[PDB]
């Protein structure tokens, strides 16, 4: 089984915990936001792709030595 | 009579190699003369033999420098030697120019080999830009599209002499072809521009960073600046082995290893990165026109240094204010670089615009100020 | 050591001579020294390293 | 631009090339070409290596003259003028997918799916990219992320929105050397030799750099010392002034 | 610029006692931080030679103040080629620092501006 | 404006004797201990805010700009963006 | 003393004997660029069965 599946989920819960959190309530609200209706006629979507970004960045920081050394 | 100063061919030699009498302090940023001279021979050695394995039909083109690459012996190190004494070439030209402008060996009586340098300058952004279209990839391509579109600025004619260039209506194989002969050809002119700019420049002899004659103390020109010109020619080359063979692509864009695609317009198209400072200053001009004025301003404005610098004495060395307005200068001429490669975005449309101001009003304004303003202070401060 | 100057390095020729003779020693003899130092820092990297299974 | 629109940028992994005196892993290279030719060869030409190209790196001459000789080439027109196939020569390109964009495009809901010889050159961050990019598909795009019909959330790719789906699950692969085809394993192989394909001179390289770092710096101390030596006269002059 | 110009324009400050009260400081220290006297220059050696009107009024320095400024030209490369300063008497003080030249070449600028002048004139 | 070897058009020079030594007979790096590490000090303290002032100048005009257009290009900048725009 | 001269030719001498490695070197490997490539020196061994010739 994959080695980096391990890394990432523990390296979330981890030292990217507050990152996780940020991502996790954006996805809330973005959910939350397309649930209410007259969503499809609005101006601006809110995605959580800058969170995911920040996230992802952290865990790849966290993780990147630790992958290649059980390769 | 030696035989070095009776034949005449050798004596020509002997004249600039040899019993040339130099200042006895030169200091290392008169090295860059001979780096220069050293990066002509390599792109000369270089690009010749490139020239003996590339094919300059586009539908050949690209493939011939991946066959460079792959299959030619050694073809990976005169491709990448070439490619990277490309970027050191401007390196080196710039320091040789900022030496030049921080000495002032612009000033009499060097006003000639200063101008024809400003020249010599010119033919190698051409040579260079040519030189870069050549690989047919996709920044060589788009490249070349939108610098050969600022000719479309020319009014009446622009359009029409456009097609010209191309040999074509878009940029194709006709535009590819010419490119390969006229950058094969470039380089010689260069040559020929940078022996005139040093026979100019024999008649007063070489300016010295005190910036008063040298006539008094004169040393041979071999053999303390042969060996002098060895440790920077040394340091060069460490330089170009760090590059070539352990970094050879972190001067270069990745969109030229993809083919050329007239369909597929790449993310950003930027220039080479010895060009990004001109591309800045054409960008901050709204006007189509403008921009491409004010672009070769930018280089042309180097060709009234020796009028609009009023100072009574040569160079900068002693002169505090003037140096600090140089160093404001320097640095201001490399943050318009890195403006040139940034998207157009706020805030850098108005920096931009700013460090345009700041870089014609050196030339206009600053440097006939500054140096009115210091040759008063020479004088009543030393009464 | 005024005999080592006078043999090789007074006459021109004979210090070229020694010059070169020793630039094709050096030439022979770093190529070797590399190629091990090179095999030795990647060891069980290098193609003549997995051969041997094939 | 907006991050999304620029891509997130790939980690910096250690591989095992990176450093001044390293070279590829060749049994790492070995594994990789098994996964481009059982997984990304459905799609991906690798149009600039040919089969002599994998000998001494990855495969001796009979296991290369092997995977040539499977295949059929256009052959010179037979004594009628017939077309003719022969078998594959170690001369031979790897051969393509498909035989031109247009099918290429049409097996793949429009998308081009690129010739991989110099993708590891072609894209920022190299090797790194290329692992990030197939390893780096979330089960779940982020949430508010509109996707393309037949475009796949991965965000290191530009725009987020890519063609290519994702293709490395553990076991897709089973690798002659016995080493377990997960799905970060199969990525860091296939980079690896994907990153070969691009710069096949890349050992070479590296060892007369060394050679060439070692003279030059030799010859830039004893350029200074002989400097030195020669310029002493200039630099110990003394004067003694007299006013006539 | 002419030297003709550079002087005019300092006796102008100097006549003005306002300008003079702050410009004068100001010049002074400008001179100390330039540090040409820390290669044994006086203000005067700096001024650039090669222009007919100035290897004029080098040739009208009486033999003495020649022969010296050859020294302090040479003396100065030498200091400059070495990467060192002047120490102790080679240090030029305030007050040697005298404007030597500057007398010869107003004499020269002068009758070549009168020149420039009646090569222009209308009779009227 | 320059001559040649022997007329090389020098002011007349009289009464500067110049000395030096063999460059066998001296030790070329002779003080260069005390050179690379005092000297070389004098010589950066001297130049030092030429090169300092611009440089952090432009730096922090740089820094600022970078980190402006990072910010408008977020969600949280993109009232500030719009405005720009 | 001899060993005086000696020793600053032996630092000449040093500079010249890699400036000359380091030149056979260069040319070497430079020229070599002319001698026939990859691809040529494949296009060159040419391989034929000798099953599918009959006798006569
Ligand atoms: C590219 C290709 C590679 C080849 C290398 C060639 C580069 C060599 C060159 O021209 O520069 C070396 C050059 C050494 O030249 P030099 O002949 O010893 O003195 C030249 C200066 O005019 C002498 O200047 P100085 O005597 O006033 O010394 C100034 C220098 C100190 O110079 C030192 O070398 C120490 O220190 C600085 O200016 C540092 C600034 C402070 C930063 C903190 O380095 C500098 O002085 C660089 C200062 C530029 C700012
Ligand atoms: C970056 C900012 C550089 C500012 C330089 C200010 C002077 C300084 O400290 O430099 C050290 C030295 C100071 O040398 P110096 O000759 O003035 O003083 C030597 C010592 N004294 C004063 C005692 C005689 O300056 C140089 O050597 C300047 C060379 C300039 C090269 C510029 C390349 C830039 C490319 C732009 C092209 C358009
Ligand atoms: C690049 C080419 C390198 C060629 C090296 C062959 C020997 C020449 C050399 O290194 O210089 C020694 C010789 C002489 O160096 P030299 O001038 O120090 O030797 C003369 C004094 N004796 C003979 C007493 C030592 O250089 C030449 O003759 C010119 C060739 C330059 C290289
Ligand atoms: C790269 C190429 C560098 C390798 C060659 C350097 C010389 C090799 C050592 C030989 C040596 O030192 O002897 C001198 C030869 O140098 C010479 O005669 C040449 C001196 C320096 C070599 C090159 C000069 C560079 C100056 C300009 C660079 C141009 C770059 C543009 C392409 C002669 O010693 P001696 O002649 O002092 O007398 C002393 C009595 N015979
Ligand atoms: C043209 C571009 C010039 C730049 C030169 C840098 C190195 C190019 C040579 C290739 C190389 O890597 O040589 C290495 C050794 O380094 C070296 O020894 C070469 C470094 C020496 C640099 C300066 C010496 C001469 C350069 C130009 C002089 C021109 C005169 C004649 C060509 C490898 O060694 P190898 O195993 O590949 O070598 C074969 C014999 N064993
Ligand atoms: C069945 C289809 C398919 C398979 C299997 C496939 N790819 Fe792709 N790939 C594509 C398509 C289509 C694109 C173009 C995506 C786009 O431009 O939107 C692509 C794009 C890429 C890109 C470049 C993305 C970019 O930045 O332009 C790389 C690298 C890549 N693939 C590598 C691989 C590797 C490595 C494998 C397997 C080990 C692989 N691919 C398997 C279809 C495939
Ligand atoms: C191929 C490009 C060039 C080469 C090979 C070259 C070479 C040289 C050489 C060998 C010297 C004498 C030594 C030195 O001062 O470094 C020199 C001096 C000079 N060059 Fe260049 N040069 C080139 C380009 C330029 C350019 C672009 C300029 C100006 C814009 C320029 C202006 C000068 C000036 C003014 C001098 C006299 C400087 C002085 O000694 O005070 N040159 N050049
Ligand atoms: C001042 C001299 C020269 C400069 C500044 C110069 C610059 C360049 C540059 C920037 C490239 C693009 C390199 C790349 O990214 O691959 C290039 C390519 C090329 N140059 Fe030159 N060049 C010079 C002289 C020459 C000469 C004399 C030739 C003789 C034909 C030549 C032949 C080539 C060829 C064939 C290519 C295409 C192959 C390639 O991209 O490597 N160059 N040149
Ligand atoms: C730098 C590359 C090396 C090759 C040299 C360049 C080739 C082209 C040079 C010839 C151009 C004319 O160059 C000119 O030649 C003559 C004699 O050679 C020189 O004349 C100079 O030297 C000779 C003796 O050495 C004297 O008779 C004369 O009084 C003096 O001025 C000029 O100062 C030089 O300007
Ligand atoms: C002014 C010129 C005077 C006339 C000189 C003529 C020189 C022409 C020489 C070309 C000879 C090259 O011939 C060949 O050189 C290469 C390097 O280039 C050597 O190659 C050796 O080192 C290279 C790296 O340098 C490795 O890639 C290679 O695996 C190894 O075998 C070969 O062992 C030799 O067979």
């Amino acid at each position: 089984p994959d080695p980096a599946i391990a890394l990432h989920e523990a390296a979330a819960e981890g030292p990217c915990h507050d990152f996780k959190h940020h991502f996790d309530e954006c996805v809330e609200r973005v959910t939350k936001a397309q649930e209410a209706e007259d969503y499809d006629h609005a101006e601006y979507k809110e995605d959580c792709v800058e969170e995911f970004f920040h996230l992802q960045h952290c865990i790849n920081d966290n993780t990147a030595d630790k992958l290649f050394r059980v390769l | 009579m030696a035989l070095r100063k009776k034949n005449s061919l050798l004596n020509m030699a002997n004249s600039y190699v040899l019993d040339s009498p130099q200042p006895s302090n030169l200091n290392y940023f008169w090295n860059f003369g001979s780096l220069l001279a050293l990066c002509l021979v390599i792109q000369l050695a270089t690009g010749i033999t490139l020239a003996m394995h590339y094919t300059s039909h586009a539908s050949l083109a690209f493939d011939s420098v991946e066959h460079i690459m792959r299959d030619v012996n050694f073809g990976w190190f005169i491709r990448y030697a070439h490619a990277n004494t490309a970027s050191f070439f401007f390196i080196c030209i710039y320091a040789h120019m900022g030496r030049n402008i921080y000495y002032g060996s612009y000033k009499t009586p060097r006003v000639l080999p200063w101008s024809i340098g400003v020249i010599i300058f010119l033919l190698l952004i051409i040579t260079a830009f040519m030189g870069y279209v050549l690989v047919f990839g996709q920044m060589s391509l788009w490249g070349a599209t939108v610098i050969c579109n600022l000719v479309s600025a020319i009014p009446w004619l622009g359009e029409d002499i456009v097609h010209f260039l191309w040999g074509g209506f878009s940029v194709g194989n006709p535009t590819l072809q010419r490119f390969f002969a006229l950058h094969y050809l470039m380089p010689f002119v260069l040559a020929v521009f940078a022996l005139l700019h040093l026979i100019a420049l024999h008649t007063a002899g070489s300016s010295n960073p005190l910036g008063i004659t040298s006539n008094v103390d004169k040393l041979s020109m071999h053999p303390y600046y042969s060996f002098k010109d060895l440790i920077t020619v040394f340091a060069f080359l460490l330089m170009f082995t760090l590059f070539v063979f352990f970094s050879p692509d972190k001067l270069g864009h990745p969109d030229n290893y993809i083919p050329a695609n007239p369909m597929v317009t790449p993310a950003s198209i930027v220039p080479e990165w010895y060009l990004l400072p001109f591309y800045a200053i054409l960008r901050a001009i709204p006007d189509k026109l403008g921009g491409v004025i004010a672009m070769v301003a930018a280089i042309l404005i180097l060709l009234i240094l020796p009028i609009v610098d009023r100072s009574i004495i040569r160079g900068n060395a002693f002169k505090p204010i003037s140096k600090l307005l140089f160093g404001f200068f320097i640095c201001n001429f490399l943050l318009l670089g890195v403006l040139g490669q940034v998207h157009i975005e706020p805030p850098f449309i108005v920096l931009g615009q700013i460090c345009t101001i700041f870089y014609f009003s050196y030339f206009l304004i600053l440097l006939p100020m500054v140096s009115t303003i210091e040759n008063i202070f020479f004088y009543i401060g030393s009464l | 050591a005024t005999t080592f100057y006078n043999v090789f390095v007074k006459r021109n020729s004979a210090f070229v001579a020694t010059i070169l003779a020793s630039a094709f020693v050096f030439d022979m003899t770093f190529e070797t020294a590399i190629d091990n130092f090179w095999d030795r820092i990647n060891a069980g990297k290098q193609w003549k390293d997995i051969r041997h299974k094939y | 631009m907006t991050a999304a629109e620029h891509g997130l940028h790939p980690a910096e992994y250690p591989w095992p090339q990176n450093g001044m005196l390293s070279t590829f892993d060749h049994a790492s290279l070995r594994r990789g070409y098994q996964v481009y030719k059982e997984v990304c060869a459905a799609c991906h030409s690798l149009d600039r290596i040919a089969w002599r190209n994998l000998v001494g790196v990855t495969h001796t001459t009979d296991e290369a003259k092997a995977f040539a000789e499977e295949l059929e080439y256009d052959d010179e027109p037979d004594d009628e003028g017939n077309p003719r196939k022969r078998p594959g020569k170690l001369a031979d390109y790897i051969p393509g997918p498909y035989p031109n964009e247009q099918a290429a495009r049409a097996a793949n809901q429009g998308a081009l799916p690129p010739d991989l010889s110099l993708i590891a050159k072609a894209r920022h961050g190299g090797a790194d990219y290329i692992f990030a990019l197939l390893t780096g598909y979330p089960d779940e795009p982020p949430a508010g992320v509109v996707l393309a019909p037949g475009m796949n959330y991965n965000p290191y790719f530009p725009g987020g929105g890519i063609g290519m789906a994702r293709t490395l699950f553990d076991g897709v692969v089973e690798y002659e050397d016995g080493t377990p085809a997960t799905t970060s394993q199969m990525a860091k192989d296939v980079a690896a030799f994907l990153t070969w394909a691009a710069e096949p001179e890349h050992d070479e390289r590296k060892k007369l750099g060394l050679k060439a770092i070692i003279v030059i710096s030799a010859m830039l101390g004893l350029s200074v010392y002989i400097k030195k030596f020669k310029w002493s006269p200039i630099k110990n002059r003394k004067f003694i002034y007299n006013p006539p | 610029a002419s030297i003709t110009s550079v002087v005019k324009t300092s006796e102008l400050i100097l006549k003005s006692p306002l300008l003079s009260k702050i410009v004068v400081p100001l010049a002074k220290t400008y001179v100390k931080f330039s540090g040409y006297r820390q290669l044994g220059f006086k203000m005067n050696d700096l001024i650039i030679e090669e222009t007919p009107n100035m290897q004029l009024a080098l040739r009208r320095l009486p033999p003495t103040e020649s022969y010296d400024r050859v020294y302090r030209l040479i003396r100065a490369t030498q200091f400059s080629l070495s990467h060192k300063l002047a120490t102790g008497n080679d240090i030029t003080k305030p007050e040697e620092d005298d404007h030597y030249l500057i007398p010869y070449i107003l004499d020269v600028e002068a009758e070549a501006f009168e020149k420039d002048a009646l090569d222009n004139l209308e009779v009227v | 404006y320059m001559g040649w070897w022997g007329h090389m058009g020098s002011p007349p020079q009289k009464g500067i004797a110049g000395y030096t030594i063999s460059p066998f007979a001296a030790r070329p790096f002779a003080g260069v201990v005390h050179a690379a590490i005092f000297n070389t000090f004098r010589r950066t303290k001297n130049q030092a805010l030429f090169v300092i002032l611009p440089v952090s100048f432009f730096y922090y005009v740089w820094t600022q700009a970078s980190e402006k257009n990072e910010w408008l290009y977020t969600k949280a900048g993109r009232h500030e963006l719009a405005k720009a725009l | 003393t001899d060993a005086n001269r000696l020793f600053s030719y032996f630092m000449i001498g040093s500079f010249g004997m890699l400036s000359a490695a380091g030149a056979k070197a260069t040319v070497q490997d430079f020229l070599s660029n002319m001698s026939a490539s990859a691809d040529v020196l494949a296009m060159a061994k040419v391989e034929v069965k000798l099953g599918a010739i009959p006798l006569g």
